[PDB]
């Protein structure tokens, strides 16, 4: 067994993550994490893996596409009251 | 649920800490945690290149 992940390895197989469309989609369909704006501005914080040095650690390059969408959508994307992203209510 | 829920880091990420973090950032300039806005500034990198990609997975 390893020691617990570092920061750097626990943002690293997060961004990676986001790869997979299901994943990001169980996500933006959620409630709680809408609500306060922590998520939305982390997401945009974690484009520091889209430059190098970072970007060469990359081993899923869609994460970053996938990323760079999620994230401009959210600049303009409308939160409902409860956390619903307005812009998804009529998808499941 | 399989699905992880994200970082815990995520909650250091206030728009108030954001707001703080240009003049922090500064004053820096003048693993190493020692308050919630370091949690702003991306880990630094590995030494070791193993973290460097053997390849792509598309």
């Amino acid at each position: 067994q390893n020691p617990l992940p570092t920061r750097f390895e626990v943002e690293l197989e997060f961004i990676q993550s986001l790869a997979n469309i299901q994943y990001v989609t169980y996500l933006l369909t959620q409630q709680q994490i809408w609500k306060s704006p922590n998520f939305k501005n982390y997401l945009k914080y974690l484009e520091y893996w889209c430059n190098p040095p970072y970007s060469q650690c990359i081993v899923y390059p869609n994460c970053l596409f996938i990323l760079k969408l999620l994230n401009g959508f959210m600049e303009s994307a409308i939160v409902n009251e409860d956390g619903l992203l307005e812009g998804l209510d009529e998808l499941p | 649920s399989l699905y992880p829920p994200p970082p815990p880091y995520v909650k250091f990420f206030t728009q108030s800490n954001l707001e703080k973090l240009p003049k922090y950032k500064e004053k820096k300039a003048a693993e190493e945690i020692t308050c919630a806005l370091d949690y702003l500034i991306p880990p630094p990198m590995p030494k070791n290149q193993q973290y460097r990609a053997f390849g792509s997975i598309w």
